[PDB]
């Protein structure tokens, strides 16, 4: 947690369904969007931040929280933009003989800024007498080891938070999410909407042969006729049904 | 990296625009029909900056401006890429193409860039030293008596990075040959300058007849004539002369014997003339503030 | 996918001098690194495992420094039988790796 | 606890050999890992493939070492490895490491066995 | 600490709509069955003023 890593998501297609079976009895409450339309959504900027912290500190991950977690390993900003994802693995993260790798910042001259990381191993110093290298009494070392205790609640046990912070542009966007497609009818009126292009009008073959890069087709009338489907490489003609006025 | 003290100064030749520097705008189709827009367009008949290579040596930083248009009177494919940014070294972080035997290079990236960059068969890559922080790398197929003309149109618009290419065999010749969009570079950073990349003969080092020009866009608008096929054929400044501003009015290419009005000419003031009294209410603050004994 | 790399190559110091290495990862491992000293003739045996927890059996002067990518092991004395060769293991992700071990540092003590 | 090794001579160039790591006083529990490693005779240390003691071996091969080497148990206190094609650059001091973590690949190595020496000659 | 007020609920209240119900919120993966562990806490929360 004090050392945590820093991950960059971007140009690629976020799929949440599957974070179901990788972590398991997860909890998505989170802060500063809807959870449930996040699949149709589009991020231009995520980081990715996962450590493991205990049990009784997995609630200090939140913003304007004050805690152990917070001040000295891993604070969060009031403006905090993202969601974060917990999960238990005490299946992954126990060991019968102790789980001492996963150490934490625990004393610290001062509060931690939203968004930092300290990896000092300097000695602290909490006296008047400098330590001079010597961790004696009032000369703590600043990190300590986390004893995840299996037998005891979740809160003495490893619990592993991946954090994700975005900023919901949705105009220069490098991360969306799927919106899946229809098969294709033909010859008849149809409401059509490809790519948020939404319309009604019948969708005939079209004989017209634009360029790779031109995706439309528009006429006289400033209004778009002829499309490309995404799915596959086609020419289509929209023309509106059949209409006239009645006497 | 290794310094270039071959170098011979010289000032830049010139020649005129003609008619190039035209591409499509959207990805929409118009089949004959002829459409008016405004955009950075490259106005016709301009004069744009000639570098010629062979001992001439000409590798320059220009300043990027609004846009560019490069060209390049091209044999045995001389020029290999580009260079973009701003400081040109690991402060801010760069852009680089370049077209390799097998494939074209896209990164982005704080670069370190050598004071002259330069291509050396070719196994010899000199034209940066280090890469600190990267963030978008891509790799796609390769790009590529006077044989080849080559046509490029870079923008960078709303953090895209927009390429317009065109293939042509054959100073700049007549014609008219519209550009087509190649790739969109979401990247995002600003570019103020740039500077392009070569491949020099190792036998000293020999370099080809070869010569590139730069054009510079402009906010213009122009009024472009589709065919039956779909594509460009034919565009017309809409103002470069008196005559070609009507023909831009009249939505039209040939203009019918007679007399039309195009537009309005209005003198543009150039000076500032503020005028207020002499104002002479000046406030007490001396005795406030110069007093020699204050106020408990 | 992580390339670990151990310089300097060659170290030599007096004996009541003092020497530092560092190893450096490609990219994070957090905590996860560890340290080994093998003599001539010899398997190499744990120093510093988490980069900062000293093992059993060893001097306290062996130590651990730095976090994240560059991990330094700093030595505050030598008594001219400690003069091995230092290696440092990336034990974080195993997936696909041409070598967990770093490069091989020797120590030189003129005594 | 030992961890000697075996199988170790002299071998011809494009070949097959089978070295045996035996443990003493212990079994190769599963909760504990084991792994394989060798030393060249000039240079440092580097990790080949091996595969975990428990009852699903979390078996792990290294990029140079991707098919070339075949690790297996035979029982719970003798574990092999078999090489093929070996070449000129094989030969090396074999040492089979032993793990701290079943973290599903070589975590801090507590404890190594003596080792044995495998050379190649024609 | 006389007064309560909802925290956990399925769905956002329709509006001019009450909702008294005071059945367990299962917020995890096993079922609840009444007992108030974790992933398991009562819907009606108190002020604390
Ligand atoms: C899109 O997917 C369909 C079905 O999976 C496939 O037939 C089609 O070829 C794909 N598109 C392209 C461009 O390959
Ligand atoms: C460029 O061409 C124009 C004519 O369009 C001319 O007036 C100008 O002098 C030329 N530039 C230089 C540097 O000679
Ligand atoms: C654009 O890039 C330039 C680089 O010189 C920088 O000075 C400027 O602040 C940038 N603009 C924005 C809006 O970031
Ligand atoms: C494209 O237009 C040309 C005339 O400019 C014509 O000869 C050709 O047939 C057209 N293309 C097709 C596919 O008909």
């Amino acid at each position: 947690v004090y050392a945590w890593n820093r991950k960059r998501i971007s140009n690629c297609v976020a799929d949440y369904s599957v974070l179901y079976n990788l972590a398991p009895f997860f909890t998505f409450k989170c802060y500063g969007v809807s959870p449930t339309k996040l699949n149709d959504l589009c991020f231009t900027n995520v980081y990715a931040d996962s450590f493991v912290i205990r049990g009784d500190e997995v609630r200090q991950i939140a913003p304007g929280q004050t805690g152990n977690i917070a001040d000295y390993n891993y604070k969060l900003p009031d403006d905090f933009t993202g969601c974060v994802i917990a999960w238990n693995s005490n299946k992954l993260d126990s060991k019968v003989s102790g789980n001492y790798n996963y150490l934490y910042r625990l004393f610290r001259k001062s509060n931690l800024k939203p968004f930092e990381r300290d990896i000092s191993t300097e000695i602290y110093q909490a006296g008047n007498k400098p330590c001079n290298g010597v961790a004696g009494f009032n000369c703590y070392f600043p990190l300590r080891s986390y004893s995840f205790r299996p037998t005891y609640g979740v809160g003495h046990q490893p619990y592993r938070v991946v954090v994700l912070s975005f900023e919901l542009l949705h105009a220069p966007a490098t991360v969306c999410g799927p919106k899946k497609s229809t098969n294709l009818v033909k010859n008849k009126c149809v409401n059509f909407n490809f790519n948020g292009l939404k319309g009604t009008g019948v969708l005939t073959e079209s004989n017209k042969k634009f360029l790779p890069f031109q995706q439309f087709g528009r006429d006289i009338a400033d209004t778009t006729d002829a499309v490309r489907d995404p799915q596959t490489l086609e020419i289509l003609d929209i023309t509106p049904c059949s209409f006239g006025g009645v006497s | 990296c290794v310094n270039l003290t071959t170098r011979t100064q010289l000032p830049p030749a010139y020649t005129n625009s003609f008619t190039r520097g035209v591409y499509y705008p959207d990805k929409v189709f118009r089949s004959s029909v002829l459409h008016s827009t405004q955009d950075l367009f490259l106005p016709f008949f301009s004069n744009v900056t000639w570098f010629h290579v062979i001992k001439r040596f000409d590798n320059p930083v220009l300043p990027f401006n609004d846009g560019v248009y490069f060209a390049s009177i091209e044999k045995s494919n001389i020029i290999r890429g580009w260079i973009f940014g701003t400081t040109l070294d690991s402060k801010t972080q760069s852009l680089l193409i370049v077209n390799n035997a097998t494939n074209v290079v896209i990164k982005v990236c704080e670069f370190q860039f050598c004071n002259d960059p330069f291509l050396d068969m070719e196994s010899e890559f000199r034209v940066y030293s280090s890469a600190n922080n990267c963030t978008f790398e891509y790799v796609s197929q390769p790009f590529l008596n006077f044989k080849n003309l080559r046509e490029f149109v870079f923008k960078n618009i709303d953090g895209y990075f927009k390429i317009y290419s065109k293939h042509t065999p054959i100073d700049l010749p007549q014609g008219f040959s519209a550009l087509e969009p190649l790739v969109d570079l979401p990247i995002g950073i600003n570019i103020t300058r740039f500077q392009t990349l070569l491949a020099l003969h190792r036998s000293g080092w020999t370099a080809g007849a070869a010569a590139y020009y730069v054009g510079y866009l402009q906010p213009r608008t122009f009024l472009l004539k589709y065919n039956e096929n779909g594509t460009i054929t034919d565009a017309v400044d809409c103002a470069l002369d008196p005559l070609s501003e009507t023909k831009c009015t009249l939505k039209s290419f040939t203009v019918e014997k007679g007399i039309y009005q195009t537009s309005n000419f209005r003198v543009q003031p150039t000076e500032s003339i503020v005028r207020f009294p002499n104002i002479t209410n000046l406030c007490p603050f001396d005795e406030v503030f110069n007093a020699t004994r204050f106020a408990s | 996918d992580i390339v670990m790399t151990q310089t300097p190559a060659s170290v030599s110091e007096p004996v009541g001098g003092t020497v530092t290495i560092k190893c450096q990862a490609s990219e994070s491992i957090s905590n996860w690194l560890a340290w080994y000293q093998q003599k001539p003739g010899q398997p190499p045996k744990l120093l510093i495992y988490a980069a900062f927890t000293l093992a059993s059996g060893v001097p306290s002067r062996f130590k651990g420094s730095g976090s994240g990518t560059q991990f330094t092991l700093t030595i505050n004395g030598v008594e001219c039988a400690d003069a091995a060769t230092y290696y440092c293991q990336q034990t974080y992700s195993s997936r696909d790796v041409d070598n967990v071990f770093g490069g091989g540092t020797e120590v030189v003590v003129k005594g | 606890q030992s961890l000697e090794e075996s199988g170790g001579d002299l071998v011809k160039p494009g070949a097959s050999l089978t070295l045996t790591c035996t443990a003493s006083g212990f079994s190769f529990s599963s909760g504990y890992d084991m792994c394989w490693v060798r030393q060249a005779p000039g240079k440092g240390l580097e990790w080949i493939a091996c595969i975990g003691t428990g009852s699903s071996g979390n078996i792990y091969y290294a990029s140079w070492a991707k098919g070339r080497f075949t690790i297996s148990k035979t029982s719970s206190t003798t574990v092999t490895l078999q090489m093929t094609s070996l070449t000129a650059a094989d030969t090396a001091t074999y040492f089979c490491a032993r793990d701290d973590a079943d973290y599903a690949g070589p975590d801090y190595f507590n404890l190594w066995g003596p080792g044995t020496l495998v050379t190649v000659s024609s």
